[PDB]
């Protein structure tokens, strides 16, 4: 069984992290929708953190699975 | 525009209030399906029904016919099923359902009010406006009496005590 | 870009010009091949077409046959190959005597002369190559088994 | 929101009229019969809504409420499989005892002498044993009582009601807009996430809510009325947390994302559970989760009313390199604008589920005690390969619907449809040859090794013990799935199947499953079934890309989906339509799917069903005489059909006389079939009035003046008996062979 | 009752079925009393 | 319109219904309002012959949040119909009064309720110790 562990502040940061990568990565890509303040509503931001936490997830039981946490 | 029961609702479009009873009470919204003569028809045969066994309930723990054991409603239920007299009342309750499927086919081609079997033995219905007060009434009791029969059978069914019982302890 | 097109720019022809019919790889192909080969005779068409046919023909005869197991396998496949040679050879025959009425023109294949060219070469041919593939079964240890003699 | 729900309110009236006009629907039948074809053409033109009406909003709104009735039916179909099991059956005996007694849920009257059916299944009970799995269903469901089935009968009955009330709703008072039907990407949203991914959500909680400890304890050893209540999991959570300790933590490590505390119920075990033989019910809560969550993901891919999302058109649309012209432009106007074309998609693809169903069912047994119940893996096996040929035949079908119908070449200049159609004589020219190939090489090894064995030449056959075909890609594959857990899957136990290799499962000395080894006989019918196949797929593709026109008839589209021929002239146009190669495939399927339920029942029987005797060893039911005999067309004459079909023929006074009784019916209802196969309408026209002159001659003419069946219908009628006759034949016979010895 | 509904239920699918169902069901109730009738009993 | 402060940074009233939305806050803000009342109340008296979250637990094995629940349930119903037909189709004062204390009173229960958590206090019992 791949070795997950209980929530810290580590597993914050790559929640955090992904989230804001995806935030950033859904104001580049999202086809249909001042960087930030240009065009930003609830269902981009909304589906930007959804696919942050979808990534984030991936991301923190691949980093458990594999040691780094 | 609103309903006279539910301040907040809306009136439903098919409860104009000619039938007796009404306060536009319908949230679920069955009358802007179904015809509200079946429904009438339906809500005055289980309220009858309803309102002729909750007398049922009360006479049965009063009294009880020498020739039959005494014993609870539900018991007597039970009974009347192994004994033969509930399939003589069943029976004879769907030999008269045959002609109430003749008048409710009679309601549905206009030529009847839903629960009119024109029974009046005892003349109690002089003229119409003490008709209508009567019919009221009737609707009002039956509705009641539904709660009523559902009320005494739960509760029999909870605690084993028949309801003049239950009223007499606890 | 698009990589078919109508087959010799002709639209209403019962052909696609798609990569695998008309790539010049296929053109070149098609082309090096004897029938098809520009400046081949008839005869020396059916006789580089022979010699291929008749050397792989001995090869299945040869271990897939009756006499596979028998050491005169070889014999019995090289006479398998060339029976089957003699009776392609009469229909090749028989085809050039029905299809082809009889011009004086050699050139070509699809002419009575030249079918009759192109079946002498292919007779000689296949009998030939059938012969050569006996003769490199029989010297070869390897050929004689079916790749297993380095086990 | 440009995704919006529309509708139009009260648009066609209740009324029983059009009940008692029968052929209202259409302009043709509705001025009444004047022949008896009248009669066959008004069943026969019915549900095709399109050749009715013109409008694209009226055939949609049809069809979903005649797929509400539909839905009635299935509820009321399955209430009455609960109400069965609840009333007429052994489940409660099953239950204590499942390798023992018999599954029942059907009990005759005594009428005719018929009460011999009421065989001796256990349990103190007398009944037919059914086949369906749903005993095995329901104890995968938890159920352990009779009461509950009652429950789940009135759940299937209050669906039925709501369905058939959604139907009528949805049809005649609050009928969905064309706009509202033309959204794809919102109905693909709602279809991946909440019909498939709440499915699994919600039956993954199920699962490890209540079937995870109801099915702990019966393995445990517990009788069922000593199992606590399922919802005494629920709120009893000290309870549940002593089958799974994992529960003692609750949902902190859900959402935490510290997910390997669920370890305990949300296995990766593979294999089977040695008590039952069956699917390890937390590898199947931990499946369906993790489908839940792909596909509740997957619905979020289209774009509906929030910018987020794809257009299908854009991707499709984007799709087109250089040997493909303009790609898959035109394809989403075609499947939002033809109802035919999506359901030759559907039915392609529910009929491939179903063949894929059917063999992941077998090789990975998912539910407790049915890998040794053999009368149900053989029924379950055989009945998810014809639901899936069926539909697969329906698919080509309503792909030549809408080459006919709604196919128009304006918006479908230089596609991928308009450059399949051009060159179509290619496609059919290659696929032909590979038929060709392919029962030469597969059927005509089965001819000589039936010619070297005939001969007394055994050295000279394809077999093992002779020249050997091995399947050597298809044990190569087995042997990477028997070395992949620990290797290439790391994080499994055991092998998804035991099929691939492994150990052999036995329960009640019964094998649930072990190792499918392949040989020669199993090359050779892997490569009839490919035959098969291949055939099949080139009568449907024939069909679907010469429907519009060919280089026989140039204006077949004009002579409709279904016609007969186009006249004996061009040497003969019969049976010229789509819908012939329709009629033609169901046959090569029916030939197919027939080949495929024989190797599987001669397979089974002979190399992986049993029993295991001291030692391990195992005493299958035919006794491995598939490796020496399925290489010839005899050996399976001999000692698959005869040997087998003891049981149907022997079956006379017992309780299997039922299955002897259909094996003769269907035998005559498939006979039966080729007297409408091989005859013509015009013999049964001129007979027809001989018949009308003696009936004339009694003054006793009908006015619906009788006519002999059209030639569609000769074919339509002859197709069906015989696909009614062979597979009722081989239903008697598998099913009776398989009560008996498995 | 509706006369459009009792001139579906007069349609020939419906008296068929209606028909050939009472048929079988005194044939039926005729062979559960008196069973095995292989003669006329004289 | 009552309460309006100016205050929808997410900007969740461009995205659902403003009727639903105010309808889902005044539900919440009365809901919340009737728990946070509860809370001290349950600490501060007790009903003759009668914790923030596991004196629920304990009152569904006794069948008395299973009485409520099925009453609400009820009266709910009717207000399901009353949010459909909304959707389909001093006292000023008092709606943004209600409004403010509901909010009030949705922080001042997840507090309780927090608390509850950290301490295993009645909101009564955090004031006293
Ligand atoms: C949908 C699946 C399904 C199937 C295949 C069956 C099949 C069966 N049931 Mg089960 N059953 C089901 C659902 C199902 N049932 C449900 C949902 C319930 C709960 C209500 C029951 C409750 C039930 C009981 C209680 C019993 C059965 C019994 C039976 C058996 C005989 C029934 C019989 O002879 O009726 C024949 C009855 C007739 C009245 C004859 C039918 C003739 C008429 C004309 C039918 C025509 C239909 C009509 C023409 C359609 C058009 C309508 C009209 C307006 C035109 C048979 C094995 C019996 C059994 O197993 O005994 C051991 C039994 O006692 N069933
Ligand atoms: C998430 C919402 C959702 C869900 C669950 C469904 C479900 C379904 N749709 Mg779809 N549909 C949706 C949204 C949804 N739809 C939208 C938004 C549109 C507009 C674009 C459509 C347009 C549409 C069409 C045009 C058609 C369907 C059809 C179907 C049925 C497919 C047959 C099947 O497998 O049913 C069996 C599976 C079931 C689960 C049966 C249950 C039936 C109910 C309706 C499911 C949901 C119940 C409820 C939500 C559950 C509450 C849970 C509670 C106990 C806690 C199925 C009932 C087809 C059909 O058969 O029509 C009837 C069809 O033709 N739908
Ligand atoms: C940078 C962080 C990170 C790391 C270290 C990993 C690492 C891993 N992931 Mg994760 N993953 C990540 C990000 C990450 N992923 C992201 C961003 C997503 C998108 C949501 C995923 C989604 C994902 C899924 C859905 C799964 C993994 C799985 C795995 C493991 C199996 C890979 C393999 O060899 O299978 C080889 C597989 C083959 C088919 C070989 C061919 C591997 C340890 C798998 C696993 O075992 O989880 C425990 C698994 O199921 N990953
Ligand atoms: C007038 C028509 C009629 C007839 C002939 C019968 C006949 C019968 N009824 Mg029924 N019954 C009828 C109308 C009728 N009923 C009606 C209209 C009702 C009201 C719904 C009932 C309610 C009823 C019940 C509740 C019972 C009977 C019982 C009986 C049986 C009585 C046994 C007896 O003779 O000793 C009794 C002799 C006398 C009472 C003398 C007077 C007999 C089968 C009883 C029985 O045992 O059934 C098996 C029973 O319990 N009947
Ligand atoms: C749609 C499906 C569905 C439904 C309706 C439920 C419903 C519920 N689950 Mg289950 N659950 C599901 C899917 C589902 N779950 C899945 C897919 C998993 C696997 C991740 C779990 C794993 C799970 C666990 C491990 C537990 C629940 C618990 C609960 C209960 C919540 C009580 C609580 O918050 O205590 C949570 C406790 C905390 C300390 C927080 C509730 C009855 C809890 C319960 O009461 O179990 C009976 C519990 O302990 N669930
Ligand atoms: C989801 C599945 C589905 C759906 C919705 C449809 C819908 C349709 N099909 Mg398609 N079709 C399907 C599956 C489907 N079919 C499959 C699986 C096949 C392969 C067999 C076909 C083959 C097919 C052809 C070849 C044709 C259609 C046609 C039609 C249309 C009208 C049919 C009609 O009125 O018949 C009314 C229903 C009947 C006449 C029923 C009789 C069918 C059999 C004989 C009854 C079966 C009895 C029972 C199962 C076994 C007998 C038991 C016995 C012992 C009593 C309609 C658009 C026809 C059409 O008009 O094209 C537009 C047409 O030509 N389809
Ligand atoms: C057992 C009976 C039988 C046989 C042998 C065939 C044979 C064939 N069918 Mg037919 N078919 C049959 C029944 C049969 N069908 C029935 C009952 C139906 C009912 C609907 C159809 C409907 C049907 C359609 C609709 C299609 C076929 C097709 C085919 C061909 C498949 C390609 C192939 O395998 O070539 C290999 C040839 C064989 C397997 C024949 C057996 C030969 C064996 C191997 C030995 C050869 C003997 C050898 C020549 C001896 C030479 C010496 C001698 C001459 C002296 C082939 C000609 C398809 C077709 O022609 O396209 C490819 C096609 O589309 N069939
Ligand atoms: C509005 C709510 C409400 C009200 C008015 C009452 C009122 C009462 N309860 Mg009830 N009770 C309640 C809620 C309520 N309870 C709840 C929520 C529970 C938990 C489910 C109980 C459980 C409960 C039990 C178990 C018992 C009572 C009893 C009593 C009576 C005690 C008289 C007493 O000491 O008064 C003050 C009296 C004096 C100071 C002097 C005399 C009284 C009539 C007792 C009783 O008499 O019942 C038969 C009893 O045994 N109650
Ligand atoms: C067996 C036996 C005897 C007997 C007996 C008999 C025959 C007893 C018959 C009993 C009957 C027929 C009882 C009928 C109950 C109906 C009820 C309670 C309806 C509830 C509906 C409600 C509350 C509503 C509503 C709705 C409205 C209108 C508007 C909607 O939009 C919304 C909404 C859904 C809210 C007796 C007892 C004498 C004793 C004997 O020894 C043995
Ligand atoms: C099983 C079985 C038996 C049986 C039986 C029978 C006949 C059982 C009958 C059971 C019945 C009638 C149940 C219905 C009760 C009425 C309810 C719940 C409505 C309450 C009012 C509500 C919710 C709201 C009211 C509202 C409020 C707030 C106040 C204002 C009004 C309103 C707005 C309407 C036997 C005896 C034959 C024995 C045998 O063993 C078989
Ligand atoms: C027998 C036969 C007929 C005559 C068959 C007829 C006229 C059918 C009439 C049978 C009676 C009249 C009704 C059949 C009823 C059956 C007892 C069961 C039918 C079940 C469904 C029809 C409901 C054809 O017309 C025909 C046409 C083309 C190719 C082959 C044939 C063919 O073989």
């Amino acid at each position: 069984v791949p070795q997950t562990v209980a929530w810290s502040a580590k597993t914050g940061a790559v929640m955090v992290l992904s989230n804001i990568l995806c935030i950033v990565a859904g104001r580049y890509v999202i086809q249909v929708k001042s960087g930030s303040f240009a065009g930003f509503g609830l269902p981009e931001l909304l589906a930007s953190t959804s696919l942050g936490h979808i990534v984030g997830s991936g991301a923190i039981l691949g980093l458990s699975y594999v040691g780094v946490l | 525009d609103f309903s006279a029961a539910v301040p907040f609702l809306k009136r439903p479009s098919n409860l104009d209030g000619a039938y007796i009873g009404d306060v536009g009470f319908d949230p679920l919204g069955f009358s802007d399906v179904f015809d509200l003569r079946v429904l009438r028809e339906a809500e005055l045969k289980h309220g009858r029904f309803a309102m002729l066994a909750v007398l049922g309930f009360i006479v049965q723990e009063l009294y009880t016919f020498p020739f039959f054991p005494k014993m609870a409603p539900v018991d007597a239920h039970d009974y009347f099923v192994k004994q033969g007299g509930g399939s003589q009342i069943i029976f004879w309750i769907s030999f008269v359902e045959l002609f109430g499927v003749v008048a409710l086919f009679e309601t549905l081609q206009g030529k009847r009010e839903p629960g009119d079997f024109a029974f009046d033995p005892l003349g109690l219905a002089k003229d119409e406006a003490t008709l209508e007060r009567y019919r009221l009434a009737e609707v009002k009791h039956a509705r009641l009496a539904m709660i009523a029969i559902g009320g005494f059978i739960h509760q029999y069914w909870v605690t084993k005590q028949t309801v003049l019982e239950q009223l007499g302890n606890f | 870009s698009q990589f078919i097109k109508p087959y010799n720019d002709d639209p209403f022809v019962g052909n696609l010009a798609t990569p695998v019919s008309t790539s010049s790889f296929t053109k070149s192909l098609l082309s090096n091949l004897p029938a098809y080969r520009a400046g081949l005779s008839p005869l020396l068409r059916g006789v580089e077409i022979g010699l291929t046919h008749g050397y792989f023909l001995v090869g299945p005869f040869y271990k897939l046959g009756p006499l596979r197991n028998s050491d005169v396998a070889l014999l019995s496949g090289f006479f398998s190959a060339l029976g089957l040679i003699v009776i392609l050879v009469a229909c090749l025959t028989i085809y050039g005597v029905v299809s082809f009425e009889e011009t004086e023109a050699k050139d070509q294949l699809q002419t009575a002369k030249g079918w009759r060219q192109f079946t002498s070469g292919w007779l000689v041919g296949s009998v030939g190559g059938a012969s050569f593939a006996y003769i490199l079964i029989s010297n070869i240890p390897f050929l004689q088994t079916a790749g297993m003699s380095m086990l | 929101k440009k995704v919006s729900i529309t509708v139009d309110r009260d648009p066609v009236a209740t009324s029983f009229e059009k009940w008692a006009q029968p052929g209202h629907f259409s302009r043709t039948l509705a001025k009444g019969p004047k022949t008896t074809t009248w009669i066959w053409n008004l069943h026969a033109d019915v549900h095709d809504f399109d050749s009715h009406t013109n409008s694209l909003e009226d055939i949609s709104r049809k069809i979903f409420s005649a797929h509400f009735g539909q839905l009635s039916i299935i509820f009321l179909w399955l209430s009455g499989m609960y109400f069965h099991g609840a009333r007429f059956s052994n489940y409660s005996a099953w239950l204590s005892n499942p390798t023992a007694v018999k599954p029942s849920a059907q009990v005759v009257w005594p009428i005719v002498g018929q009460e011999v059916l009421n065989g001796d299944v256990g349990g103190g009970f007398q009944g037919v044993q059914v086949t369906s799995g749903f005993f095995q269903i329901w104890r995968s469901s938890g159920i352990t009582s009779e009461v509950e089935l009652y429950w789940c009968a009135l759940a299937g009955l209050i669906m039925s009601g709501l369905m058939i009330f959604a139907g009528w709703f949805h049809y005649h008072k609050a009928a969905p807009k064309l706009e509202w039907f033309q959204n794809a990407e919102s109905m693909l949203n709602h279809h991946l996430s909440g019909l498939l991914g709440l499915g699994c959500l919600s039956w993954a909680g199920h699962q490890i809510h209540v079937s995870l400890p109801v099915n702990k304890l019966l393995d445990a050893g517990v009788a069922p009325q000593e199992i606590p209540l399922p919802h005494e999991f629920l709120v009893n959570r000290d309870l549940m947390a002593q089958l799974y300790p994992s529960f003692s933590k609750g949902l902190v490590p859900f959402f935490t994302l510290n997910w390997s505390e669920y370890s305990d119920f949300l296995t990766f075990k593979g294999g089977l559970n040695p008590v039952t033989g069956g699917l390890w019910l937390s590898d199947t809560a931990h499946h369906h989760l993790a489908l839940a969550v792909l596909f509740i993901v997957a619905g979020h891919m289209y774009r509906t009313n929030w910018g987020i999302g794809h257009s299908m058109k854009e991707i499709l649309e984007a799709h087109k390199g250089p040997f493909t012209g303009e790609g898959h432009k035109g394809l989403y106007e075609i499947l939002t604008t033809s109802w035919h074309a999506q359901l030759a998609i559907n039915l392609a693809m529910l009929g491939s589920v179903s063949i894929i169903v059917a063999h992941h069912m077998y090789a990975m047994p998912p539910y407790p005690y049915i890998a040794t119940d053999y009368p149900t893996q053989l029924s379950i096996f055989t009945h998810h390969m014809w639901i899936g040929g069926f539909c697969v035949c329906g698919g080509a079908a309503h792909a030549g619907i809408f080459m006919v119908r709604d196919y128009n070449p304006a918006q479908n200049y230089n596609n991928l449809l308009d450059r399949v159609i051009r060159h179509r004589d290619a496609i059919i020219s290659h696929l032909n040859w590979i038929c060709i190939f392919l029962g030469f090489h597969s059927f005509g090894l089965y001819i000589h090794n039936d010619t070297m064995r005939a001969l007394g030449r055994t050295q000279d056959m394809f077999s093992d013990t002779a020249i050997q075909l091995k399947p050597v890609f298809a044990q190569w594959v087995q042997s990477i799935h028997t070395l992949a857990p620990g290797n290439t899957t790391p994080n499994a136990l055991a092998t998804a199947s035991y099929a691939f290799g492994g150990d052999v499962v036995a329960v009640g000395n019964k094998v649930a499953m072990m190792p499918i080894s392949l040989g020669t006989a199993d090359f050779m019918v892997h490569h009839i079934h490919a035959f098969t196949i291949h055939v099949t797929v080139l009568i449907l593709l024939k069909g679907v890309l010469f429907s519009r026109n060919s280089r026989l008839i140039p204006d077949k589209a004009n002579l409709g989906f279904r016609f007969p021929c186009d006249g004996p002239g061009r040497g003969g146009t019969c049976q010229s339509s789509a819908w012939d190669s329709v009629f033609l495939g169901l046959f090569w399927m029916y030939n197919c799917i027939s080949v495929v339920i024989f190797h599987f029942s001669w397979k089974m029987q002979s190399d992986v069903w049993g029993t295991v005797q001291s030692d391990g060893t195992v005493t299958h039911i035919t006794g491995g005489n598939f490796a020496q005999s399925a290489i010839t067309i005899n050996g399976w004459l001999r000692d698959f059909l005869w040997a087998q079909a003891s049981q149907v023929i022997q079956s006379y006074g017992s309780a299997l006389s039922a299955y002897g009784l259909i094996f003769l019916g269907a035998h005559f209802i498939w006979a039966f079939s080729l007297m409408f196969l091989f005859s013509g309408r015009g013999y049964w026209q001129e007979l027809i009035e001989s018949i009308v002159w003696a009936h004339n001659k009694l003054n006793v003419a009908p006015a619906i003046q009788p006519r002999a069946l059209s030639i569609t219908q000769g074919r339509a009628v002859g197709l069906a008996h015989y696909l009614l006759g062979g597979i009722g034949t081989t239903w008697a016979f598998f099913l009776a062979r398989i009560i008996s010895v498995g | 009752m509706d006369s459009n509904f009792l001139k579906y239920l007069s349609t020939a699918p419906v008296l068929f079925t209606v028909w050939l169902s009472f048929t079988a069901s005194f044939i039926i109730e005729a062979n559960r009393f008196f069973p095995d009738m292989l003669y006329f009993p004289m | 319109v009552p309460g309006d402060a100016g205050f929808d940074p997410l900007t969740i009233s461009a995205w659902l219904d403003s009727r639903w939305l105010r309808e889902a806050e005044i539900k919440h803000c009365r809901v919340a309002m009737l728990a946070a009342a509860g809370c001290i109340a349950q600490d501060i008296f007790q009903f003759p012959g009668a914790k923030m979250t596991a004196l629920h637990d304990a009152a569904v094995k006794a069948g008395s949040m299973g009485q409520m629940l099925f009453w609400i349930g009820f009266v709910e119903a009717i207000s399901t119909a009353a949010t459909i037909q909304m959707l389909q189709g001093g006292r000023a004062r008092m709606e943004l009064s209600e409004i403010k204390n509901g909010r009030l009173a949705m922080i001042g229960f997840s507090g309780m309720v927090h608390h509850y958590f950290i301490t295993g206090k009645g909101p009564i019992e955090l004031l006293t110790s």
